[PDB]
RNA sequence: AUCGAGAGG
DNA sequence: TACCGATAAGCAGACGACCCTCTCGAT
DNA sequence: CTGCTTATCGGTA
């Protein structure tokens, strides 16, 4: 469960209302 | 505590070792056992309280 | 340890009145307040060294009684007052 | 009846295909075809009975009794064939309506006893009778709930220490209630010696 | 076979229970008059065709001179049975005047189906006269006969004044009985009138309890 | 218990694309009266259409899962007598052996 | 049938059995499961429900109503349960843990109400039972004004037996050579045979003894004789025939007047309610009624003499005693 | 030997406790009481697994007891003040003719009882025989657009949320009705609420994920407000940093609300008394 | 334990529950209560004539309890009062104040039915103040009009216009006629003119409780011993949850001094009455459907005198019926075949802890002096 | 209204001593004994202030009076000499 | 001190 | 034959929810 | 699951 949240789910939460009016979020990197 | 017999008077016998001890046959009315139940004890403080304990 | 109601009922059953008071007065909280003889509240200002008592505004200076109740009670009465309810505490038997 | 197929045929005496259906509803579920309503299935059981012999002894007479699945006393005792001096309902609430207050008291007890004794435990009559009596004596059936006893007009401080803790005190403040302080609870709160066993009387010189 | 025989039998037993009731109030009836057999009911109160006319049954009653010892003001009591299923305020004007004129005190109406809310409003309209409306289904079996019912015994205004001092009670401090109670109806109780019930106890043969009336 | 897990979650629509490519008629183009011996098909609680002859459709589905070609975590329930086929890829299905 | 087949087989030296035989811990059921079989498992009345569609576990086919499929354990705890059996028993025991966790919640609430409702009910200084307002609840506590501790289940043996067997026991007929007290029993044995002043009293008692027998059979319709009553008498009797050491082969020294007019005068002062007015005394009569039916049934003229040969002193003690033991059994004003 | 699967927050280890819930997007029929007018209800907990947390529930109520004079079948719509008969709903969608309405519901010509059961609906129906006033019964041009959005956004949000699918939803709603009456006719059993195959467990991931949504969306709208005040880079990372902590620290799974009844520690403080502990 | 007192000791015997008359409230106390600030006046940690002190108790265990002294372990805490300029309702009496407004006419203010109605004849004579009101209200909710006069043609008082169909809406009372919202100030003057004989009829008492006190004119201010202070901090600062809500009342009561005697708008004062009502309502209860509470420097929601007394953990069922007490002990039990029935093995360390007040007497001195 | 009372005769109350009556008597005395107050019996060799009151009980010498209450408010007096003790 | 989680009979 | 007014089955609201006890965690 | 509003049913005005 924690590996799905890091590898696939995180990127998805970061891309939906992400875009603004512009400033838009791209790829997400974990240290 | 759901009785009069759940709460009764006793005579004190000071002893070694840190557990309260009672006679097996005062089991049934408290509904105790020795698998590790904890029991409470209150002390009277005025003469009558002692009478009203040991007489009733 | 909590001497709860469920135990109190066991002291009542037994008929032991005095012990049941002692256990709810000497052990735990007992208190001494001063009640006014006209209005049954705790208005009285206890100057306990100059003997002057006085229920001010209420114009009383003589009719004042010392009573013994638990603090948790006094507290309950004050709370009831602060909520705008007068719990009168009277001393003599009849109305 | 002796036919192989059994049929009823029925006609009335536009909008009629609709109102032949409002009769078919009424026909199925309003037609008391016999017996008493409310009552569901009814089983004959062979109850035991000890009863006096001519000679004097008590001997076993086996008695056929009927056991029901519903209640309408108002209409089953008024029936031919049955003894209407012994018929019993496990509903002590219907017994209260039909046979009077004092008959209810005993069914209410007959009930309470039947709880205790079925499980094994015996308890002495003074006890269950006293409950029973307390419920029964107000006039109707006073429950042992916030709606029952905690309503009847006992000195406010007492009723506080039960359930509707504040509203009791509240409407007590408005009706200018007076408290006797003869009640246990009232004297626990005031921290005085309660009119009980030891404090029931008084000591003087 | 009918079906008019079951309507008669239920009306026969209804009668029974009215006698027992009325003597128990304190009135005069023989033990022969109670145990009127089945045969003898149809050959006394029924008509030409074979159906029972009830205005025919409507008898009166007067107290055993034993009941005038304890209750001086008890006197004239009157029973009347009724033919109509639909009983409104129009037959209630018919029966109030009846009593008003004859100078009774207590009247027993015995309706067969229902009393309208309009008919009830014309009951407490005449002092000190009283009337008690009984349904017939309520009267086919005598409730006081049943196992659970112990016999209540109406006591006098002076016998109460006695109880109310020998236990130093106040009226309030009794156990109360309902004005509408199935028994308290059968004996006719008013407010203040205290019954006394003699229950059989497993702790001491008899026990007497008292109930004041709501 | 010892051998149990949780479904982590996979992607539904590369199953969707396989079904429509294997004879599943879409729901819009459906005629009930004309397709009576037809097995309806859900995926993740969504009705994607109907499929006649699911008999071979299921054996093909099985063979891909039991090879790993379709995630082994995805569960596929054919009901013969209700005539349904629900393939589930939800997240938090508990499962075990065997 | 299986259990009571193991119970029959267990030797007298079998420890398990010996604890059951003593009543220390254990019962039949415990033996049944341990050695025989554990039996059927249940959850909400019915045997194991179909949790899966049309079966109970997916190890079974659909539509299977047999014993093992629906929750019967064919095996003992000593043999061991099977996988399914195991799971099944799991369901069943879990039910016990559940309701217990909810009984105790429901009960603890029942009791708190019960206690809060009756609370202030105490017997006051007059045996009247009432509350804080003074509303009578009972007029004598427990319909008889007797503390429950002092009370024992004694048989009221006027109720049992043939009309034949009753006359045989209590009927003394002085003007009847056959149904009289043989001069064996009494000192004034033959010197009483005849008489009409003492057959008025002997009749007097026998009449009440029959008035009682019907009055009781009216109350305890069941035919049940054994009923909780103050003061154990069966014992006071034994405690007289050993305290005064009296042989069963030599006569008494009691007049018939000594017996019959004693019992009646004892009765006179078994006080419960003590007021000096009309009402009170009738309650008083009524509160003892049941006790006296006993008193009379055991202190019966023939009984005293033919059954347990008392003496003038020993009899007068038995009375002195009863009056005292009774007076103690009254509820003390105060009792909550 | 330590196996992990916990978090470390301020030295203390924390476990995320699997949460159990009834599953979404599955369809269930429930017999209802005896004093209640509705005898069967068919329910669906419709929600999309990737995108937001908007729980729209649909009820297909079957008003009226057995024997009760004519059993109507209404339905519950989100945002909508009352209950709509299903035949208006079908017409509100696209299908207008009765009998093509029944084709979406009853999947067999022969099943007369089924059909017989539906008669009472058609009767409730032909007060409206068209697309336009089918949507209009939802309470001009303003309020049709209020309904036309609701039957796309909010009504059965799975399947789709767009526009170009109207028979997709029709068939399904039909299948909910099929399923409801399939049981009202006692030809299939009620649905079992304690069937483990229709419950889901919410694990450490999906727990964080719904908490991350909330925190990230909170930080995404703090950026908007720092962008507005520019009128002409300094982001409060402290939010996502210490918001994920508070939840993993306490057990109040949800930041600074707590009125969310999730209080029950999600995130308990491991338990290291024994290894098997 | 405490001190000599020349006032005699007596037991309680009667408890007479009543109501606070504004005339008493502000005559009974020693408080002014102007400022919603607690202690500091530009950092000065004295006390200040704002909240808790002016002629009241203390905190820094200073003898000073205004001449009364005797520390804080003797002073009962002296009551206060706060002058609300505009009348506000009394939370738990909403259910009843409305019941009287459905029982007493508007404009004139008098009973709706006298000894003339044949059913109202059976209500006025009944005993018990509680079921009497229970009969009257069920027979006055139907009657609308003030009436010209009741048939014999006998005559009495009368004003005319109809009684509203009064509904509960949160904190206020709305009415229809054949819409005007009923102000608090309005019902003040209505109940103030009610006839002396008109109280007793509907469950009241001439001097103890009067319907003008049902509504809140002047609010009592509870002393420090009802809502204390510090924890693990010192010097700053914090405090109990009833001190917050009284400040929330004060700040919305001094908010209606700066809207009446300053620049006074028209339809924007009510936007400040419904919050002064709301604070005096929430400080006495907040469990009615609508809106709970905020912090305001703590968490969610708030205490409130009511839920201090509500049973279990509450002041009554949990601090009065059942107290935690002294001289007690608790340990694991274990059974002992060689003890007597009526005995109880106390462990020594416990025996060394509990105690019994034993007065010295010639009988005991030798054993006691040894003991010491 | 005091003084109503009850006359010496016309008493209805159990002349016997209730368990509660004496438990409180012994107590009441055991209190004043333990506070070095004068004793009215020959201390045969006990030093427990409550056993001393048990001996003063045995030989009827405790100068107190049990005042019993009846619900209306009336009251009966009983000296410790008159009450039987069993 | 408030809220919360775990556990004992 | 139109309106008053009496009223029960029908329909939505709710203040309860075991006792005592022990650890430890975060604003 | 005991309060009150709405759906119901009658005679006299
Ligand atoms: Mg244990
Ligand atoms: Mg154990
Ligand atoms: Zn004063
Ligand atoms: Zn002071
Ligand atoms: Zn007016």
């Amino acid at each position: 469960s924690f590996n799905q949240f890091v590898d696939y789910t995180l990127q998805d939460i970061i891309c939906e209302d992400s875009t603004l009016i512009e400033i838009s979020f791209g790829k997400i990197y974990v240290t | 505590s759901l009785h009069k017999m759940s709460m009764m008077a006793h005579r004190v016998k000071v002893i070694p070792y840190s557990t309260f001890r009672l006679n097996l046959s005062v089991t049934s009315p408290y509904n105790a056992d020795f698998d590790g139940d904890e029991m409470n004890l209150h002390v009277p403080q005025s003469e009558e309280t002692r009478a009203e304990l040991s007489q009733l | 340890l909590r001497f709860g109601e469920m135990e109190r009922d066991c002291m009542i059953a037994h008929g032991a009145a005095s012990f049941l008071k002692e256990r709810l007065m000497e052990a735990s909280d007992a208190f001494r307040v001063h009640i006014c003889g006209i209005c049954g509240l705790m208005t009285v200002i206890a100057k306990l060294n100059h003997n002057q008592f006085e229920c001010k505004g209420c114009d009383n200076k003589i009719d004042i009684y010392q009573i013994h109740i638990p603090y948790a009670a006094k507290l309950l009465f004050q709370e009831l007052m602060a909520m705008n309810i007068t719990p009168r505490l009277y001393t003599d038997r009849s109305r | 009846d002796n036919d192989e197929k059994l049929i009823i045929r029925c006609r009335v005496v536009a909008e009629e295909d609709h109102m032949l259906k409002k009769i078919e509803n009424t026909m199925l579920e309003n037609i008391t075809l016999r017996g008493v309503e409310n009552i569901e299935r009814v089983v004959m059981m062979k109850y035991d009975r000890k009863v006096p012999s001519p000679t004097g002894e008590y001997v076993k007479e086996p008695e056929w009794v009927l056991e029901t699945d519903g209640v309408n006393l108002s209409e089953v005792m008024t029936v031919p064939g049955i003894d209407p001096t012994r018929i019993y309902t496990n509903s002590f609430i219907d017994i209260m309506e039909v046979l009077g207050i004092e008959a209810g008291r005993a069914a209410l007890y007959k009930e309470v006893y039947n709880v205790i004794a079925s499980d094994g435990s015996y308890v002495n009559y003074r006890h269950m009778a006293l409950l029973v009596d307390v419920m029964t004596t107000q006039g109707g059936l006073t429950s042992v709930t916030r709606h029952g006893f905690n309503r009847s007009n006992t000195g406010a401080l007492m009723r506080c220490s039960f359930e509707e803790t504040v509203e009791i005190l509240f409407e007590a403040g408005a009706s200018a209630e007076l408290d006797d302080c003869r009640g246990v609870s009232e004297n626990v709160i005031l921290g005085q010696m309660a009119p009980i066993g030891t404090g029931a009387f008084d000591v003087m010189i | 076979d009918q079906e008019n025989e079951r309507n008669i039998s239920r009306l026969w037993r209804a009668f029974r229970t009215v006698k027992e009731m009325v003597k128990d109030r304190g009135y005069f009836i023989t033990q022969e008059e109670v145990e009127l057999p089945l045969e003898d009911f149809k050959a006394k109160y029924c008509d030409s065709m074979g159906r029972p006319q009830r205005k025919m049954m409507s008898f009166q009653a007067n107290p055993t001179e034993e009941s005038i010892s304890k209750f001086p003001d008890m006197g004239s009591l009157w029973v009347e049975f009724c033919d109509e299923p639909s009983v409104g305020v129009k037959t209630m004007k018919t029966f109030v005047i009846h009593i008003q004129e004859k100078n009774f005190q207590t009247g027993i109406f015995v309706y067969q189906n229902n009393i309208t809310p309009s008919a009830m409003k014309l009951v407490p309209s005449i002092p000190p006269a009283t009337i008690e409306t009984f349904n017939e289904a309520a009267l086919v079996v005598n409730i006081t006969h049943h196992e659970l019912v112990p016999k209540h015994i109406r006591l006098s205004s002076d016998e109460k004044r006695e109880l109310l001092k020998r236990y130093r009670l106040k009226e309030s401090q009794l156990p109360r009985i309902q004005r509408a109670d199935p028994v308290a109806l059968y004996l006719g109780l008013k407010r203040g009138e205290v019954v006394k019930i003699i229950r059989k106890s497993e702790t001491s043969g008899r026990y007497a309890s008292y109930r004041i009336c709501m | 218990s010892l051998m149990s897990c949780i479904s982590v979650g996979t992607d539904p629509m590369p199953i969707i694309t396989f079904l429509s490519e294997w004879g599943m008629e879409p729901l819009e183009d459906y005629v009930p009266h004309q397709s009576p011996d037809a097995t309806r098909v859900f995926v993740n609680g969504v009705w994607h259409g109907v499929h006649r002859n699911p008999a071979r459709l299921m054996e093909t589905l099985r063979t891909l899962r039991r090879k790993g070609d379709i995630n082994p975590e995805v569960s596929m329930i054919r009901d013969i007598r209700e005539k349904e086929l629900k393939i589930f890829t939800d997240a938090g299905r508990v499962y075990r052996p065997l | 049938k299986a259990g009571r087949l193991a119970e029959v087989n267990l030797k007298d030296l079998n420890n398990v059995k010996q604890m059951v035989m003593a009543g220390s811990k254990g019962s039949f059921i415990n033996i049944a499961q341990m050695s025989a079989c554990v039996g059927q498992q249940s959850v909400e009345g019915k045997r194991i429900a179909f949790g899966f569609v049309d079966r109970t576990l997916p190890h079974f086919s659909k539509d299977d109503y047999s014993p093992e499929s629906k929750g019967f354990v064919e095996n003992s705890y000593l043999r061991g349960l099977t996988p399914q059996e195991f799971f099944f028993h799991a369901m069943g025991g879990r039910e016990g843990l559940i309701d217990t966790a909810v009984k105790t919640a429901e009960t603890g609430y029942i009791q708190r109400r019960l206690v809060k409702a009756l609370e202030d009910i105490m017997v006051h200084y007059d045996n009247t039972t009432r509350n804080s307002l003074g509303n009578v609840i009972q007029f004598i506590y427990g319909e008889d004004g007797m503390d429950a501790a002092h009370i024992e289940k004694q048989s009221l043996d006027t109720i049992g037996g043939s009309d034949a067997a009753f006359e045989k026991r209590y009927r003394v007929d002085l003007l009847n050579t056959d149904h009289t007290l043989d001069p064996s029993l009494l000192e004034s044995g033959s010197e009483i045979l005849g008489d009409l002043k003492l057959q008025v009293l002997l009749d007097e008692e026998y009449k009440q003894l029959v008035k009682d027998r019907k009055f009781l059979r009216e109350v305890f319709v069941d035919g049940e004789a054994n009923w909780p009553l103050p003061v154990n008498i069966r014992r006071i009797i034994q405690n007289a025939q050993q305290t005064f050491h009296i042989d069963h082969t030599k006569p008494s020294d009691l007049t018939i007047k000594d017996i019959v007019l004693g019992v009646k005068d004892l009765q006179e002062n078994l006080l419960v309610l003590r007021g000096k007015n009309e009402i009170i005394q009738n309650a008083q009569r009524d509160a003892v009624t049941l006790f006296c039916c006993l008193l009379r049934s055991r202190l019966a003229t023939r009984r005293v003499l033919q059954e347990y040969r008392l003496t003038k002193q020993a009899f007068d003690w038995v009375l002195s005693n009863i009056e005292a033991q009774f007076l103690r059994s009254v509820v003390h004003p105060g009792e909550m | 030997f330590d196996m992990g699967g916990y978090f470390i927050i301020n030295g203390s280890e924390k476990v995320l406790i699997a949460q159990e819930r009834s599953a979404g997007n599955i369809v269930q029929v429930f017999k209802k009481a005896a004093p209640s007018p509705i005898s069967h209800v068919a329910e669906i907990r419709s929600a999309l697994e990737k995108g937001s947390r908007f729980i729209s529930t649909l009820q297909v109520k079957l008003y009226g007891r057995e024997g009760s004079s004519a059993r109507t079948i209404k339905a519950t719509l989100p945002y909508i003040k009352q209950d709509i008969p299903i035949v208006i709903i079908f017409r509100a969608l696209g299908i207008i003719p009765d009998g093509e309405i029944l084709e979406h519901i009853c999947y067999d010509v022969n099943d007369w009882q089924m059909l017989e059961m539906l008669k009472p609906c058609v009767e409730d129906g032909f007060v409206i025989q068209d697309r336009e006033t089918a949507l209009d019964f939802i309470g001009k041009e303003k309020r049709i657009q209020y309904a036309k959005d609701i039957l796309q956004k909010e009504f059965l949000p799975h399947i789709t949320q767009l526009e170009g699918f109207e028979s997709r939803k029709a068939f399904f709603l039909g299948y909910m009705i099929n399923r409801l009456l399939l049981c009202a006719l006692d030809r299939k059993d009620q649905d079992d609420r304690d069937h483990f195959g229709k419950k889901r467990l919410d694990l450490a991931g999906p727990l964080l994920a719904q908490l991350f949504k909330t925190l990230f969306k909170k930080l995404t709208k703090d950026i908007f407000r720092y962008m507005q005040r520019t009128v002409e880079l300094a982001i409060n990372a402290k939010t996502i940093t210490s918001g994920l902590k508070y939840a993993l620290a306490t057990g109040n799974w949800g930041e600074q609300k707590k009125a969310m009844s999730s209080r029950a520690g999600v995130s308990q403080v491991l338990n290291r008394y024994t290894y098997s502990s | 334990g405490q001190q000599y007192s020349s006032a005699p000791l007596r037991t309680v015997k009667e408890v007479q529950f009543g109501l606070f008359s504004p005339e008493e409230v502000r005559a009974i106390s020693v408080a002014k209560i102007r400022f919603p600030e607690t202690m500091d006046e530009t950092q000065t940690r004295a006390k200040i004539g704002g909240l808790n002190d002016p002629r009241l108790g203390s905190i820094d265990r200073n003898l000073k309890c205004q001449t009364c002294q005797e520390g804080m372990n003797e002073c009962p805490g002296h009551f206060g009062h706060i002058d609300l300029a505009k009348p506000v309702f009394h939370v738990g009496f909403i259910a009843k104040i409305k019941k009287v407004c459905e029982c007493v006419c508007m404009h004139c203010g008098k009973l709706l039915l006298d000894e003339h109605n044949e059913l109202m004849r059976q209500a006025l004579a009944i005993k018990d103040s509680k079921k009497r009101f229970a009969a009257i209200w069920t027979l006055c909710k139907t009657k609308m009009v003030c009436e010209t006069d009741v048939p014999s043609l006998v005559s009495r008082g009368g004003c005319g216009n109809t009684q509203p169909t009064i509904r509960k809406d949160g904190l206020k009372l709305v009415g229809s006629w054949k819409l005007r919202v009923l102000s608090t100030e309005e019902i003040l003057n209505i109940f103030k003119h009610i006839s002396v004989k008109d109280f007793t009829s509907l469950g009241f008492n001439e001097v103890f409780s009067r319907p003008e006190w049902m509504i809140l004119t002047c609010l009592p201010v509870p002393p420090p011993p009802v809502r204390p202070s510090i924890s693990f901090n010192e010097s700053q600062r914090g405090e109990d949850d009833l001190t917050f809500k009284l400040a929330d009342i004060l700040k919305a009561n001094i908010s209606l001094e700066t809207l009446e005697h300053n620049g006074a708008p028209h339809h924007a004062i009510e936007e400040a009455e419904s919050l002064l009502q709301f604070h005096v309502a929430t400080y006495m209860d907040n469990d009615i459907a609508g809106q709970p509470q905020a912090l305001q420097k703590s968490g969610r929601p708030v205490k409130s005198i009511r839920a201090r007394l509500k049973g279990k953990e509450g002041r009554i069922r949990g601090n009065l019926m059942g107290k935690r007490v002294d001289f007690s002990a608790r340990t694991v039990i274990s059974g002992d075949p060689n003890l007597e029935l009526d005995q109880v093995g106390v462990p020594k360390s416990i025996a060394k802890t509990l105690t019994y007040p034993e007065v010295v007497t010639p009988y005991n001195i030798d054993r006691l002096t040894q003991l010491v | 209204l005091k003084e109503k009372a009850i006359p010496k005769d016309q008493r209805a109350t159990t002349p016997y001593m209730t368990k509660y009556e004496r438990a409180r008597i012994l107590g009441t005395r055991a209190l004043q004994i333990s506070m070095n107050a004068p004793v009215f019996v020959d201390l045969e060799g006990e030093t427990d202030p409550l056993r001393i009151a048990m001996k003063e009980l045995a030989e009827k010498k405790i100068p107190l009076v049990i005042r019993r209450y009846l619900p209306d408010g009336s009251f009966e007096d009983w000296s410790v000499e008159e009450l039987i003790v069993d």
